[PDB]
């Protein structure tokens, strides 16, 4: 970090650079999913696929 | 004989992501060796405590014991797997498990089954059970595994004294072996038991079992020159430094009091020192052979057992044979033995008892420091060629004197 109390610092507000952050995010239920729960062939070898 | 559910227990890892060895160590093993059969291992062990048990890879005999088990433990999960796995180093030289093979070329499909801490049932795997004959020698090996692995201590050794019907044939033969240390008898025994797909012929079986008692009885104090099993005891040769080698000795003093009928114990050693005690280890290897023949009372109940080795199949229980294990610290026992000896007036404590307790104190110290110093490496590197264990484990406790007293009453 730099001493704030120095010279050279620009005050250029532009349309191009419109403030933004991440205020909130999408958390719709629908949107939560993707997707498949992970499972196993009973627990024995490659036979129990059923 | 074919004890169907021949379920065997692979070792846990000491809070490790991986089974107990690193890749290099396992390479060493598999590769520098070949056969999955204990010949190689026994070769090392046999050399009547002369050669130092230390090496870069293998700190003790017991060390090797442990990496032998872990080796087993890991590489079985391959072929004993549900639909057959095998790669990364080991792709089995034939389905019949002939030899430790470095991955056959055009053979990737059988994965390296990443298991955790898991018992397996040998007979539930169709390949395994087909080959019941060839299964037999390895089951022996298996037991050895299981019966160290069950716990976090020195080996769970089983004892048996069938009293009364004692074969005259056994007597006769056994006498001829007088002069030799337990070690070599054991070796022959294991070799035989493997070499022939195991027999119901109790001969062999009885013999080992009697032997085990006589040794144990000797080691305790109960058995000695003047109190014998008919003549039988084991003589602790060289009364100076702790190497006091138990040879089978036949001297006629008294015939000790025939117990009530069938006396059974199991011992474990709580103290890491077991490692350098070929005696202790050799009984445990004896009791394994016994197992192959016989359906021993469902294994040392979970009361003295780490959580990972609770609730195992048909092994640990609660209301069976031998609920508690008989537990000792080796250096206190020697003291115990001298006690009895003195109580009997066999000998003056004066010089005899003092001296050897002095030497075993020394031997403890040496051992303790070496085992700790060696453990330091694995207790910092990803590699483990050794028993895992804290300094507080060395403690003079662990039911040491009770064991001794039980062993004794057994002899009544």
């Amino acid at each position: 970090t730099y001493n704030i109390t120095g010279d050279g610092n620009s005050f250029t507000p532009t349309s191009d650079m419109t403030s933004t952050a991440a205020p909130a995010i999408d958390l719709k239920p629908g949107v939560l999913n993707p997707t498949g729960k992970l499972w196993r062939p009973v627990g024995t070898s490659v036979a129990t696929i059923d | 004989m074919a004890q169907r559910q021949f379920f065997g227990l692979t070792y846990n890892f000491y809070g490790q992501p991986a089974p107990l060895f690193d890749l290099n160590d396992l390479q060493e093993l598999a590769g520098c060796y070949a056969r999955p059969w204990t010949s190689r291992f026994s070769h090392l062990a046999i050399s009547t405590g002369s050669l130092p048990v230390w090496s870069a890879r293998y700190p003790s005999v017991a060390s090797r014991n442990i990496v032998v088990n872990t080796l087993l433990g890991a590489h079985l999960n391959p072929f004993a797997g549900g639909q057959i796995t095998s790669h990364q180093g080991i792709t089995w030289r034939d389905p019949v498990l002939s030899s430790l093979a470095p991955v056959p070329a055009i053979q990737p499909p059988p994965v390296w089954a990443v298991a955790e801490n898991v018992l397996l049932d040998s007979n539930n795997y169709p390949t395994y059970v087909l080959n019941l004959s060839s299964m037999w020698p390895i089951n022996q090996d298996v037991h050895i595994m299981t019966m160290w692995a069950l716990s976090d201590q020195g080996p769970i050794y089983h004892l048996e004294v069938p009293v009364d019907p004692m074969p005259a044939a056994t007597t006769a033969a056994l006498m001829a072996y007088t002069g030799v240390p337990i070690a070599h008898l054991a070796q022959t025994a294991y070799r035989f038991a493997g070499q022939l797909p195991q027999s119901p012929d109790s001969t062999m079986v009885s013999t080992i079992r009697w032997l085990s008692a006589i040794w144990f009885g000797s080691l305790t104090g109960r058995l000695n020159r003047s109190r014998t099993c008919n003549g039988f005891y084991f003589e602790f040769a060289k009364p100076a430094l702790n190497p006091d080698q138990a040879v089978l000795k036949w001297n006629d003093g008294a015939r000790a009091a025939p117990p009530a009928a069938a006396q059974s114990s199991y011992i474990r050693c709580i103290s890491p020192h077991w490692q350098h005690q070929i005696v202790e280890v050799a009984g445990a290897l004896m009791s394994q052979s016994v197992t192959a023949v016989t359906g021993l009372p469902a294994l040392i109940d979970e009361a003295t057992l780490p959580a990972w080795s609770q609730g195992v199949a048909n092994l640990t229980g609660n209301g069976q044979g031998v609920v508690p294990c008989l537990d000792y610290n080796p250096v206190p026992m020697a003291a115990a033995r001298h006690l009895q000896w003195r109580q009997d007036g066999l000998i003056t404590a004066a010089q005899e008892a003092q001296l050897n307790n002095d030497y075993t104190a020394y031997a403890l110290t040496i051992e303790r420091h070496l085992t700790a110093m060696l453990v330091a490496n694995p207790i910092a590197a990803g590699r483990m060629p050794i028993q895992p264990f804290n300094a507080a484990d060395f403690g003079q406790a662990g039911q040491t004197a009770a064991a001794v007293a039980l062993a004794q009453a057994m002899f009544v």
